[PDB]
């Protein structure tokens, strides 16, 4: 995609939305709160698999490590969701609450994630269903009654 | 001739081919979905008596 998302770039942006090391609050950044939060990001990723589904993310092949220099695969149309959704989760390391303007922003961000994924099953016939005389069952077709599965 | 004579319901001669009918092809319809309906009320009764 544009520029490719890396692993430390999200880390980056949660730590930044919320002025713990950024170069327009006050100065500063640490190396274990990146490792902290690039492991965090990725049990996230790994439990997104579940609820909100995949949504293509990249993992670690074989064991070694993520690192902050791999590159995500996620479309840059979800960064925003994911770094308000890991801000969430890791606030509570350095012991703050969210103010409810960062609450509204990451309810908006995961909405907009969520409409990009429906489906909406659209159920379908049964099987002892009859299909009527009227689309001729016997010459054009085969199989009057639904067949329902497949 | 030919000895073969044959009996017909009701023929009528459309295109180029000649149709012919009883008197419960009309009927196949309405029958096979009064039985899908008792079917169907069966067991949805028999599922929750009380």
């Amino acid at each position: 995609m544009a520029t490719v998302l890396t692993k430390g770039e999200i880390v980056l942006f949660a730590l930044r939305k919320f002025a713990i090391a950024s170069n327009a609050s006050l100065t500063d950044v640490e190396p274990q709160s990146i490792e902290d939060g690039v492991n965090d990001l990725e049990d996230m990723m790994s439990e997104w698999m579940i609820n909100p589904g995949d949504i293509g993310y990249a993992f670690a092949t074989g064991d070694e490590q993520p690192l902050p220099d791999d590159e995500s695969g996620l479309p840059r149309k979800y960064k925003h969701a994911v770094g308000y959704q890991l801000l969430l989760r890791m606030l509570s390391d350095y012991s703050l609450e969210p103010t409810p303007q960062v609450l509204s922003n990451a309810q908006r961000s995961y909405d907009a994630l969520m409409t990009d994924t429906l489906v909406v099953p659209s159920m379908r016939r049964r099987g002892d269903f009859p299909v009527g005389q009227g689309n001729k069952y016997d010459v054009f077709t085969s199989d009057r009654y639904y067949p329902g599965d497949l | 001739h030919i000895p073969l004579i044959p009996v017909y319901g009701k023929r009528w001669f459309i295109d180029d081919i000649e149709r012919v009918e009883g008197h419960i092809a009309k009927a196949m319809d309405p029958q096979r979905l009064y039985n899908l309906q008792v079917s169907m009320l069966a067991d949805t009764a028999a599922q929750d008596p009380g």
